[PDB]
């Protein structure tokens, strides 16, 4: 096999109003739901309002399309929610040094709180 | 509930009439009334904190339990203790041969600082103050007298006056200058304040304190009837990264409340709330509504929070508008309680006569304190004891409440006085239905 | 008070 891909976009993801977090719960749970039994989906936070779609396929072009499906449930719901959304990376193929741009820089903002 | 040894507060039962600083359901988790430490550097202030409440901690905040045993038996005054917020309302005496429980007569927090911007704009509400005076100086000391005419303006008649580090100092020299103190405080607000020494350090004689913060300084009256109103000194997001999403909280907006009270599941806003710049630049500002998920205080959960003490709010609130004290300068309500928001301001002011470590003039650069936030402003008029100001950030507040005034002297920022609203110029707030 | 009046005007 191609050996396993591990695929990644940063979404920008808020509420401004009422239902708050529980709107953006929903929405990235919306996300979560466009996993696939051979993909499926991680949703964890950077830092508000920035949080990391991950998940791992056998071929790019599927995973990359399963990402930037879910990154459209996720608008529309937060936008249903008069709520925000914002692509910071539309999803590329990680390489592990990306990876460690991030662990460290999720260290950082540890430290930042 | 998640403290099972203390009060289980009871919305279905709670009547806020009913409500007293001394409140037994309250007073269990929370403190009621707030005690200011002002001194000068290294007096001792935080360290007199340190040693009654065991707490290590622009402004701080630290609740401390009081407790008196229930024996007649007690020599004085070692009938009184003091504990950490989270400890029994009642336990068994440590004192040999004495029988009985300490039981919990109060429970206060001590407002600790680096100062006199936040007394002379009342963003800290001291009820009482314990004036720090170290013995191995004299009195006063720059800061010692500075604090004082502070106490004066403040109008706060309760006081304790602390001598500390008598730890270091002979009885001859501890006396000599218990009269400089006697006659630094007489033709002032202090004048009948009690003088008592104390280790911070050793911890000598802190059952006095306790004793006298009981018997000096009386239950503050309170305004639990109002729709509640705080202010936010501190916000947080308590998300740490790596965070998934079932798992994703509010951000928690920290504040001391100055009337009514908060309520679990109760609907609030938050004004000015999002601040926004239209076509022409004129400012705009969306409150923030919400919901109270849940109420701290200290390491306390709380089913209704009462002012006094330094309370946390959980809410619905998207963190990216809480984190890092981001909504730092906001006031927090229920809805529709709150205050009008302003640009502008009217005001009559003061200034200190003394140079420490001169009057306005038109387009001159402040900074100025009100509630919480610090924010620019810039002079428009004046006059001897009157004058107007414009505003960098729009603020929620009052007319009649004070503010205060900073300039940067030194190419840095010095107090140099205050002043009240008298009038002043409001944003319609835009809210979508 | 003339205390507060010799810091205050
Ligand atoms: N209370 C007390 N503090 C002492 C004594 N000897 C030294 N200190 C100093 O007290 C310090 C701890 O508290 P301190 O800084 O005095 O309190 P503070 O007035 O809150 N300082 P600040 O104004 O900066 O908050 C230590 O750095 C210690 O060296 C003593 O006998 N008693």
């Amino acid at each position: 096999t191609p050996q396993a891909v591990k695929i990644r976009a940063d979404i920008e993801v808020a509420c401004y109003g009422y239902e708050g977090i529980d709107a953006v719960k929903e929405a990235l749970r919306a996300g979560l739901n466009c996993s696939t039994e051979n993909m499926p989906i991680k949703i964890n936070l950077i830092a508000p309002p920035r949080y990391v779609m991950t998940t791992t396929t056998l071929e790019r072009t599927e995973g990359l399309s399963v990402l930037s499906q879910a990154m459209a449930v996720i608008k529309e719901k937060i936008e249903e929610k008069r709520g925000v959304f914002n692509v910071q990376m539309e999803p590329k193929v990680v390489t592990d040094t990306d990876e460690t741009e991030l662990a460290r820089q999720m260290e950082r903002l540890e430290r930042e709180n | 509930l998640g403290q099972p040894h203390l009060s289980r507060q009871d919305l279905t039962t709670l009547d806020v009439t009913k409500l007293t600083p001394l409140s037994h359901e309250v007073i269990s988790r929370q403190a009621t009334i707030n005690i200011g430490t002002i001194g000068h550097v290294a007096h001792g202030k935080s360290t007199v904190v340190k040693a009654i409440s065991g707490v290590h901690t622009k402004l701080g905040y630290a609740n401390a339990k009081i407790y008196k045993l229930d024996d007649p038996s007690c020599p004085r005054p070692e009938c009184y203790r003091s504990c950490g917020s989270s400890t029994p309302d009642e336990f068994p005496t440590d004192i040999p041969g004495t029988k009985g429980n300490f039981k919990l007569v109060r429970h206060v927090s001590f407002v600790d600082c680096p100062l006199m911007a936040t007394m002379l704009n009342g963003a800290a509400v001291m009820d009482a103050a314990l004036l720090l005076i170290a013995g191995n100086e004299s009195c006063p000391q720059p800061q010692t007298s500075e604090h004082l005419a502070a106490i004066e303006i403040m109008k706060l008649k309760h006081i304790l006056i602390l001598q500390n580090k008598i730890d270091l100092v002979k009885e001859s020299q501890a006396k000599e200058q218990y009269e400089q103190i006697l006659a630094f405080v007489q033709g002032t607000v202090a004048e009948g304040a009690p003088i008592i020494p104390i280790s911070a350090q050793l911890k000598y004689n802190i059952e006095v304190v306790c004793e006298y913060i009981v018997k000096k300084i009386p239950v503050p009256p309170r305004d639990f009837t109002s729709e509640p109103r705080l202010i936010v000194i501190r916000s947080f997001d308590v998300n740490k990264p790596g965070c998934e999403v079932d798992d994703l909280k509010g951000g928690v907006a920290g504040g001391s409340i100055l009337k009514g009270v908060l309520k679990v599941g109760q609907e609030i806003e938050v004004r000015p709330g999002i601040v926004s710049k239209d076509s022409e630049g004129k400012l705009m500002c969306k409150p923030i509504f919400s919901k109270i998920v849940s109420l701290f205080a200290e390491h306390n959960d709380l089913q209704y929070a009462a002012p006094g003490g330094l309370i946390g709010v959980g809410t619905k609130i998207d963190p990216t508008l809480c984190r890092a004290d981001r909504m730092v300068g906001q006031v927090l309500g229920a809805v529709g309680a709150l205050p009008e928001i302003f640009t502008e301001l009217e005001i009559s002011y003061f200034l200190l006569r003394r140079l420490l470590g001169q009057k306005l003039s038109k387009n001159e650069v402040l900074m100025v304190n009100i509630g919480s936030l610090s924010t620019g402003g810039r002079v428009s008029a004046v006059k001897a004891d009157l004058g107007k100001i414009v505003l960098t950030n729009p603020v929620c507040t009052e007319v009649g409440e004070k503010i205060a005034l900073s300039r940067r002297v030194e190419k840095h920022w010095r107090l140099i006085g205050w002043g009240q609203i008298r009038r002043g110029v409001t944003i319609k707030p835009t809210v979508d239905d | 008070s003339a205390f507060l009046k010799a810091w205050v005007y």
